[PDB]
């Protein structure tokens, strides 16, 4: 009952059998009543309150030991919790910047169409109020027409703490499709293009270019390196096959129907 | 009458216009179960006037498209050319030594098996009628 | 993802391309329709 | 009834030709230049422009089917 509410609550987290006794707390919640409908004695539902609440801080654990995995194991349960089959769900303010945790997560990592499958469910609550998630949504019109490094131009719009271990994905998930287009028809350009317009004049970005990818700059260039093919063709590979069509045709016509 | 003024805007490079449309109409719009435009039609007010271009200009400078669009340099001009051609609206290519954005011609629809692909299902179609017409035919 | 990176600085439905296709000459074409055979 | 008078031309013209290859045959100047003749023939037909008789004249043939 309350087994170390808020011990380790604020200033630091270092213990790890601390963790074993939160899931030790985390034995008796879901042993109290149930979990699944949770239909009757809406108190039961009052520590229910609280543990969304130590895994919301269980969440901010995971970000403080770089755990994917399982911060979404943190709020899938969180947001099945948010959606209790009887979701009455009295108010608690660290939903909405939670949701923009997980607004974050989710659009650092190509999830474009769970994005969008997001959004349905809150109508007014994203758009009229709840800057952590009017942020998220005015990066993604930001993230349609040719505002995605014009985004990194409005790095520094931080509401909550500081947001940094998902737009370092962020970095992450444009740098590479960065040098993936220049992989593409976008043939070679010199050293100063890849300084004023990626950006960041020069720190070790180049050894992040050079290392990552090729693209050594040798005497003065990019160099790009060979990247067609041959297009053979035979057409006669279907002379098998299209005539197990032919054959095919004149049996289903010649046959008593 | 609310959905009348939605597409015409599209075609205009005037957003103030269509902002103005949305907030005179949202309700109508919130009512039809569509809140979801606005968060992607900003996105293809810019990529209606790109592909008009490209279907319009077969070797288009970036120097110049720009200045078109009312967008007043040739950097705002490829700040449309780079997902266009990995969202699939346009053919063409781009060199760095020009900055040219050239696109080609399809021919081999006739010279190359394109008709007897699209032919075998519709062949396997005719057939089936006439499969369903004799077995559902005797009942006298 | 990828910036498309840069270094410079009425209601006319395809009835458009019919209507700013239509502006000076028809409008006694809309009932001149039928007067053509007795001189022509 | 077509190609099985192709098959059973092949496995004679072979039992010749295994013959007059090793141990006992005249290998007289008969046959074996005058059927060097047939491989000269052979045509290549998977090659540049035949692939465009076979996209523009069959397709003809299955829009009139």
């Amino acid at each position: 009952m309350y087994e170390q509410l808020k011990g380790e609550w604020n200033r630091k987290s270092p213990n790890l059998s601390k963790c074993g006794e939160e899931l030790g707390r985390l034995k008796l919640v879901l042993l109290e009543l149930n979990f699944l409908p949770t239909t009757g004695t809406k108190l039961t539902k009052q520590q229910l309150i609280l543990a969304r609440d130590i895994l919301e801080i269980g969440a901010q654990w995971s970000i403080l030991r770089k755990d994917i995995p399982s911060f979404e194991r943190y709020m899938a349960q969180l947001k099945c919790y948010y959606f209790d089959y009887k979701e009455q769900l009295p108010e608690s303010a660290y939903m909405h910047q939670l949701l923009g945790l997980n607004l974050l997560f989710l659009l650092s990592q190509n999830r474009v169409a769970e994005f969008h499958t997001e959004l349905e469910r809150l109508p007014a609550k994203d758009i009229q109020t709840n800057v952590y998630i009017k942020h998220p949504v005015s990066l993604e019109q930001y993230l349609m027409e040719g505002s995605y490094n014009k985004v990194f131009l409005a790095k520094g719009n931080i509401p909550a703490e500081s947001y940094t271990f998902f737009i370092d994905i962020l970095l992450d998930t444009i740098r590479d499709e960065i040098a993936g287009c220049i992989e593409k028809a976008y043939e070679k350009i010199l050293f100063t293009e890849a300084t004023r317009i990626l950006f960041f004049n020069t720190p070790k970005k180049m050894t992040d270019y050079a290392k990552k990818r090729g693209w050594v700059l040798g005497p003065n260039n990019y160099y790009s390196f060979a990247s067609q093919q041959q297009k053979p063709e035979d057409t006669t590979i279907p002379s098998t096959e299209l005539a197990k069509q032919v054959i095919e045709y004149a049996r289903q016509l010649e046959m008593i129907v | 009458m609310p959905y009348f003024l939605l597409t015409q805007a599209v075609r205009t490079g005037n957003l103030a216009k269509f902002n103005q449309v949305l907030d005179q109409f949202g309700e109508k719009f919130q009512a039809d179960g569509t809140y979801t435009l606005i968060i992607r039609l900003r996105h293809n007010v810019i990529k209606t006037g790109v592909r008009m271009i490209s279907l319009s200009y077969s070797r288009i400078s970036l120097a110049d498209i720009a200045q078109k669009l009312q967008l007043d340099s040739p950097e705002d001009a490829e700040f449309i050319v780079a997902k266009a051609i990995r969202d699939g609206v346009i053919e063409a290519s781009i060199n760095h030594e020009k900055g040219y954005v050239q696109s080609k011609e399809m021919i081999d629809i006739y010279s190359t098996r394109e008709p007897q692909l699209a032919f075998h299902q519709r062949i396997s179609f005719c057939l089936d009628i006439h499969n369903m017409s004799v077995k559902a035919m005797r009942f006298p | 993802m990828s910036e498309k990176k840069q270094p410079v600085d009425e209601d006319n439905w395809d009835d458009d391309n019919v209507e700013d296709d239509f502006s000076n000459q028809l409008r006694a074409e809309l009932e001149k329709h039928g007067y053509k055979m007795e001189t022509s | 009834h077509g190609l099985k008078g192709l098959n059973s031309k092949l496995l004679d013209i072979r039992s010749y030709l295994e013959k007059v290859a090793t141990g006992k045959l005249p290998i007289n100047h008969q046959i074996i230049y005058q059927l060097q003749d047939v491989f000269n023939l052979l045509p290549d037909v998977s090659l540049q422009e035949f692939v465009k008789a076979f996209y523009l004249k069959t397709n003809d043939q299955m829009v009139v089917v």
